[PDB]
Parts: structure tokens; C-alpha cells; sequence
């Protein structure tokens, strides 16, 4: 039923051919998963500004790893925030009828 | 001080290694 320990290794081999790096993006979800500041799944989409080859390098090196992920937390928290595009508080509800 | 980061808020997260070439 429910997923216990969301593993990234087995997660990869847990999806069809082309569904390789489909789920956990390239390699950021695994890295962000480690931190989980804002949202691993969504954070990944943002860091995805680089080549799949760069994210691999960072994943094998904390130096570049945190470099990109860390930034994510700052940027995304700012850019990737709550969509304030909601309705106005001055919305007429009561219709002045007879 | 409102400087951008290394990993901006790029698009969504898709299959990076989409190696579906047969």
C-alpha cells in the first residue's frame, strides 16, 4: 500500500525504460530529498536549469552538490512561492435585490 | 542584496536522461 522508505536507487529501476530519470528528475530530487527545504519534487524542476551531466557531478561531490541545491532553497523559496494570484477580498457576495 | 541564485526557478522537472532512442 503506502510507500515506506522512498528509495531513489530502486525508484529508478521501478519505472519503465524511458521512465528512467522521469520521476525523480535528473539527480536533484535525491539531493534535495536529503535536505527537503521547500519541496524535493518541485525543487528538482527548478534546478533542472542545467544539463543532466552537471547534476550527476554534484551528486557525486557535496561541494557542487550543496552549491546548486542550497541556491535552490533561496531562489525557489523566493521565485517558487505561493501563487498570490487569488481572488480579491473586495468581492460582492450579497446581491442588493428586493 | 536581492541577487539571483545558481539554480534559478527554471521550468518543471522532467526525465533528464530521456534515453528512449532505439
Amino acid at each position: 500500500g503506502p510507500l515506506g522508505s522512498p528509495l531513489t536507487a530502486s525508484m529508478l529501476a521501478s519505472a519503465p525504460p524511458q521512465e528512467q530519470k522521469q520521476m525523480l528528475g535528473e539527480r536533484l530530487f535525491p539531493l534535495i530529498q536529503a535536505m527537503h527545504p521547500t519541496l524535493a519534487g518541485k525543487i528538482t524542476g527548478m534546478l533542472l536549469e542545467i544539463d543532466n551531466s552537471e547534476l550527476l557531478h554534484m551528486l557525486e561531490s557535496p561541494e557542487s552538490l550543496r552549491s546548486k541545491v542550497d541556491e535552490a532553497v533561496a531562489v525557489l523559496q523566493a521565485h517558487q512561492a505561493k501563487e498570490a494570484a487569488q481572488k480579491a477580498v473586495n468581492s460582492a457576495t450579497g446581491v442588493p435585490t428586493v | 542584496v536581492l541577487m539571483s541564485k545558481l539554480s534559478v526557478n527554471a521550468p518543471e522537472f522532467y526525465p533528464s536522461g530521456y534515453s528512449s532512442s532505439y
